[PDB]
């Protein structure tokens, strides 16, 4: 159970966060304590913060905007469920609190930029017929021009005229 | 959107944008005008950072009877159907990605213009 | 030449690259734009963003997705550069990370009206 708190502040921010858990009746099915869950998730923003500063305030009313997302109600019946202590809610990022169509699109565009800045890699054609002679492997590339060769292994060059 | 110039009635010089401290609105008076017209834009200045613009607002329908154009019958009009439509990338500077070609219909009162 | 594991996954080695590559808010902006909407309630502009955080005038700026994702960047540390890169005559009430636009909204509160423009270049 969550410790009472004198509080002015912190008793606003948990009739928030209770009255957030309450949208669109989901707690009724599951059968959760919506004051209990949500004077949790207060305590435990409070024990991170330990402050009723603009860093708490903004922390609660992010956590009371995810909750009542309307593309994200999954977000809240895993709350509700228990399946996201409130611990972790209270900890969590909002790209760990999104929706997982909206994770995923995150998880490409990442996927994608990462794919975009990789560097081509120099062309030519692979061949064993080649041995390095510093690291005695035959993993080459080749290129004609005067045949020039690079090692793939220890990045060693080459050219035969 | 955008905001375009509105000039004054009196002057025709430009109007710049107030605020009305007293009703909390936003006006346009003028400067050597004392001229006071009630906004309804809400809004000052834009500025497209992306310099995303369509082309197809500045290709001209007149480029179609230029001779030194390349010319398809690969691509047929949709208002009307015609089947010749000459094509060419962005002549515009922005264009680095913008290889992307953009067709004309080659039919006079048409000028219908798409990009594929 | 990177000394850590990084040096192996081009993963964590991206990381890297983005703390070093200048990245300036021109490269993730989008659209800046101003609006004299009176009251941070009023949102002209049709948006929810202030009720829940609930000047006449603010800059809005809605940025990039696919060029703030590529960098790891959020609004989170946007806003926070903001208000200490130019003191708290400056209040920026940022997006949330599910919707799909990226807006800021950018207040001063306490020659005013081209002052925006003028933080904003
Ligand atoms: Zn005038
Ligand atoms: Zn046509």
């Amino acid at each position: 159970r969550a410790p009472s708190t004198s509080d002015s502040v912190r008793l606003k921010c948990r009739e928030m966060l209770a009255a957030a858990l309450r949208t669109g009746d989901d707690y009724i099915a599951i059968g959760a304590d919506e004051e209990e869950l949500g004077s949790q998730i207060e305590e435990a923003i409070y024990q991170e913060i330990r402050n009723t500063d603009m860093k708490y305030k903004n922390r609660v009313r992010s956590r009371i905007s995810n909750l009542k997302d309307a593309k994200n109600p999954n977000l809240r019946k895993n709350v509700l469920c228990g399946n996201i202590p409130p611990d972790l809610f209270a900890r969590m990022t909002a790209e760990e609190m999104a929706s997982d169509e909206l994770k995923e699109m995150r998880k490409n565009l990442t996927k994608e930029a990462i794919r975009e800045h990789q560097m081509a890699k120099t062309g030519g054609t692979q061949t064993d017929l080649f041995t390095c002679g510093k690291c005695k492997k035959k993993n080459c590339t080749y290129t004609q021009v005067t045949t020039f060769v690079v090692c793939n292994e220890c990045g060693n060059r080459w050219k035969f005229c | 959107g955008f905001v375009g110039i509105r000039f004054c009635q009196e002057c025709n010089n430009m109007l710049y944008p107030k605020e009305d401290k007293e009703n909390r609105i936003l006006l346009y008076a003028c400067r050597n005008c004392d001229y006071q017209q009630e906004a309804d834009n809400s809004c000052i200045y834009v500025n497209k950072i992306t310099h995303e613009v369509d082309e197809l607002t500045q290709i001209i329908a007149d480029v179609s009877q230029d001779p030194t154009l390349p010319r398809t019958e690969d691509h047929p009009c949709q208002k009307c159907g015609h089947k010749e439509a000459v094509f060419f990338q962005s002549h515009s500077a922005r264009a680095e990605d913008a290889m992307r070609l953009y067709y004309v219909c080659t039919a006079p009162h048409c000028g219908h213009r798409w990009t594929e | 030449f990177l000394l850590g594991q990084s040096a192996r996954d081009a993963e964590r080695a991206k990381d890297i690259l983005c703390r070093l590559e200048h990245t300036t808010l021109r490269k993730v902006t989008a659209n800046t734009a101003i609006y004299y909407d009176p009251n941070p309630q009023s949102t002209v502009v049709a948006e929810d963003q202030e009720w829940v955080n609930v000047s006449p005038w603010l800059l809005r700026v809605e940025l990039d997705r696919k060029h703030m994702t590529d960098r790891k960047l959020t609004m989170e540390q946007i806003a926070e550069k903001i208000n200490a890169g130019f003191g708290d005559d400056l209040n920026c009430i940022f997006n949330d990370d599910n919707a799909e636009k990226l807006v800021l909204r950018i207040r001063i509160m306490n020659d005013d009206d081209v002052f925006l423009r003028c933080i904003e270049s």
